[PDB]
């Protein structure tokens, strides 16, 4: 039902200065914090209105953590380049994905942590939250370092404790936007393609969260091949948009019906032309 | 180790000629993060084009939204030009009012 | 709040 | 952010001892233990991140996060264990908070006590005379001298590793001719003390 | 292990003091701590490679910590004050914070108004009693280091040119010769116990070494008596049958 996720991106840029570290925080599909080492004096910036109520003690602590991670990932980029015997001229990326998933009840459902190198799985925390899965012999060196540092033990305690604890706090402070689902504004349109065939299109706009399913039915069947359903896209104001189109024989555009499924709507909604 | 960006050019609200908007160009499913995105009017680069923060998906592929305060106006030509290390030449996708 | 343990790879 | 542990703890040789630690902080990431000898380097003993017990030889450490409590247990106590023990709390990041420390006193077991006071002479007796009180039991206390010119050191235990022998010893000295072995000590001494002239 | 230099340092109020720390090779993290008498180490500054990530624990701007090559770290204290008198410990961790910390032996710093009250020690060895050999069949050698200031000394026993630890017992803390005086001199005693046959043997040589830490060659001295420099004062005794 609810989740907190942190996204890290460490990119090396030889000849273009020191490596760039970007840290982004999320509560479901809503971004609430951002950090960029690129600035003259980098600091954690609010990205949601419900996180602005946090005291200066919160912001200075978050800035201290991400400043430490900036330096950590600079050494990690240097070490991983050595493990793969890579050139000092090439640009490489270390990505990290970690967080805690909360059930409909409000309890820890699943804790997770994953790290990548150049868009490839590198090291990941197992489902037991006690062991690591290394992708290769290079990731094994990282695993041994992380085992000696007791990363898995302190990460488990964070994911079971503070992660859940702060996610619950954020959900309460922003209950008017995070715990409130926005239903899609549905409407179908006019569109011809040939003299014998036309194109019916179903529109879904201004919905939150991004999870939605748009299907076309010629008297109840599914047309997976013959449905150009476009990928869910952000509107720009924290809402989303999606559409589905069908190749239709002119005259038969009345036995075609669109089914929209979202958590904003109480039960599936059906609309025609 | 390299992914081509998926591109979608659309308006925030349905287009009518006199009505104002926010022109969006959503680029997703690409790796590495370095990308060149700019919005176009009849073939000319629009100034003041702002972009979202850098994040990525479950498959580690990057995504960001390029937007500016646009007014559909005359219903003349619109497009989005994107250049990536995986592309031989910049890919231009024309904005269609229907999609 | 983010994880407060920064470990070099 | 603080933590509390006892100031002192005492136990006999071969016995077991417990050093308790309670921490008061906003965040918790780990509880660790360090041993430090007088003017030495603090050396790591054990680390507790999760609830439970950590065992490393004769030393073990317990942790209960919900009770914000942990303790260090030292088994089969030896004379070398006499040091300061510090409990350290990690609260996230890198800043570690250390406690005031617990000084452990390992009481030496004297199997055959033979209390006696002896008179030692220098190569050149042109400075002072020394009186040595040795081979006394660990349950005997040594107090400071009444005379300002008489200097008496606190008792310490030496180990003759080759003969597997241990003995307590106190040193007393004064440059004045009035100073002698018979009057040398003012503390509650054992009645069967040898004073050979 | 982590090494630190100097072990002891006595300084005059207003002088600049340089503290060196050589951590374990490859250790990314480096910590500086301050330790007061009867207390635990208190955080000063943190380094990850060459970058100083935090210095919130430093008492003032006079405290300047650096690690330019990401290995050896220095802590320079500008215009030293009496309040700066403490044990400065340095530690290192292999790959980051919240890990096992590896510490150095530290630097015991003492800042005084002047160095006019500092003195080297007077070392004298006291040969064992004939009554001791006749009652316990053991012989105890007593060493005495007297009239030294400050409490920056290291006592060691040397039997036949080799350092010994068995049967050796040095006081944990020295006593003040004038417990009433503010700038009182210190006194330290030590015992060495060997078997009656080992002492009665004249081929055996016993020596009590006391390494004193005092004034450097850079430190100023104008007084009539000899400069109380960092010196080794010893006292020797040979085997006696009697």
């Amino acid at each position: 039902s609810h989740s907190m996720r942190y996204f890290y991106t460490a990119m090396s840029r030889p000849g273009r200065g020191e490596p760039r570290f970007i840290a982004v925080g999320y509560v479901d599909d809503t971004q609430f914090v951002r950090f960029d080492s690129d600035a003259a004096s980098p600091r954690t910036e609010p990205r949601a209105p419900w996180i602005e109520q946090e005291g200066p003690e919160y912001w200075d602590r978050n800035t201290q953590i991400f400043k430490t991670n900036t330096q950590t990932y600079r050494e990690s980029l240097r070490n991983l380049r050595g493990y793969y015997n890579q050139s000092e001229a090439g640009s490489h990326i270390i990505q990290r994905m970690y967080g805690c998933d909360l059930g409909p009840d409000g309890r820890l459902l699943r804790g997770h942590d994953q790290s990548a190198y150049d868009g490839k799985d590198y090291i990941a925390l197992n489902e037991d939250l006690s062991s690591w899965t290394a992708a290769d012999t290079a990731a094994q060196i990282t695993q041994r370092k992380w085992e000696a540092a007791r990363v898995a033990e302190q990460l488990r305690a964070y994911l079971e404790g503070l992660c859940v604890e702060w996610l619950r706090r954020y959900l309460e402070n922003g209950k008017e936007t995070l715990q409130r689902a926005d239903p899609p504004k549905t409407h179908v349109t006019h569109h011809p393609v040939s003299d014998h065939e036309a194109t019916l299109r179903c529109w879904a706009l201004g919905f939150y969260p991004a999870e939605i399913t748009l299907t076309w039915q010629r008297d109840g069947e599914d047309q997976t091949q013959d449905t150009e359903l476009v990928e869910t896209r952000p509107a720009g104001d924290r809402t989303f948009q999606k559409w589905a189109a069908v190749v239709v024989p002119s005259g038969e555009e009345q036995r075609y019906t669109c089914h929209v499924q979202h958590e904003g709507l109480p039960k599936p909604l059906t609309l025609r032309w | 180790i390299q992914r081509t960006p998926k591109i979608q050019v659309y308006s925030r609200h349905p287009a009518e000629n006199g009505k104002s908007n926010f022109l969006n160009c959503y680029v997703s499913g690409f790796h590495p993060s370095d990308i060149e995105v700019d919005l176009l009017k009849n073939g000319e680069r629009i100034e003041k084009v702002e972009h979202s923060d850098l994040s990525f998906s479950k498959d580690w592929s990057f995504y960001l939204l390029y937007y500016t305060e646009f007014t559909p106006t005359e219903k003349d030509e619109y497009a989005c030009r994107v250049n990536h290390v995986t592309l031989s030449q910049p890919k231009i996708v024309k904005w269609d009012r229907d999609m | 709040l983010p994880f407060e343990k920064s470990t070099i790879m | 952010q603080s933590l509390e542990q006892p100031s002192e703890v005492t136990a006999v040789e071969g016995a077991i001892v417990q050093i308790n630690c309670t921490y008061q902080t906003s965040g918790f990431y780990g509880l660790s233990w360090y041993q430090q000898h007088d003017g030495g380097a603090p050396t790591f003993l054990s680390y507790n991140a999760l609830d439970g017990l950590e065992e490393t030889g004769r030393f073990s450490s317990f942790l209960s996060r919900s009770d914000s409590y942990g303790y260090l247990l030292l088994q089969e106590l030896q004379m070398k264990d006499s040091a300061s023990y510090f409990c350290a709390v990690d609260t996230g990041g890198f800043k570690t908070i250390f406690g005031a420390g617990t000084r452990l006193f390992v009481k030496a077991n004297i199997q055959n006590p033979d209390p006696a006071v002896y008179q030692l002479r220098d190569s050149k007796s042109s400075d002072k005379s020394v009186c040595l009180f040795t081979d006394f039991d660990s349950q005997t206390n040594v107090s400071q001298s009444k005379d300002s010119d008489v200097y008496i050191t606190d008792k310490c235990v030496l180990d003759m590793r080759s003969m597997d022998f241990k003995s307590n010893s106190a040193v007393a000295w004064s440059n004045k001719s009035d100073f002698a072995c018979a009057n040398a000590f003012n503390n509650s001494i054992i009645p069967e003390d040898t004073f050979f002239p | 292990g982590v090494s630190q230099s100097p072990r002891y340092k006595v300084a005059k109020r207003g002088q600049d003091v340089a503290l060196r720390c050589d951590p374990i090779s490859g250790h990314v993290s480096l910590f500086w701590y301050q330790q007061a008498l009867g207390q635990g180490p208190e955080f000063l500054t943190y380094f990850q490679n060459e970058a100083q990530l935090d210095k919130s624990g430093l008492p003032s701007d006079r405290f300047f910590a650096e690690r330019p090559e990401g290995s050896v770290s220095t802590l320079k204290i500008q215009r030293t004050q009496q309040e700066d008198s403490a044990v400065y410990l340095c530690a290192s961790s292999p790959t980051g914070g919240q890990e096992t910390q590896y510490f150095g032996p530290g630097t015991r710093l003492l800042v005084l108004e002047d160095l006019k009250n500092v003195f080297p020690p007077e070392v004298a060895v006291f040969e064992p009693s004939e009554a001791e050999i006749s009652h316990t069949q053991k012989a105890t050698l007593v060493c005495l280091a007297t009239g030294f200031y400050p409490d920056h000394v290291e006592l060691s026993w040397w039997v036949n040119g080799k350092e010994v630890h068995s049967g050796v017992c040095t006081d944990p803390q020295p006593l003040k010769e004038q417990p009433a005086l503010n700038d009182s001199r210190y006194a330290l005693s030590s015992r060495l116990r060997v078997s009656a046959t080992f002492w009665q043997n004249p081929r055996n040589h016993f020596r009590c070494q006391v390494q004193f830490y005092g004034l450097s060659e850079n430190d100023e001295w104008t007084q009539d008596r000899a400069k109380p420099v960092t010196q080794i004062v010893s006292a020797e005794a040979w085997g006696r049958a009697d």
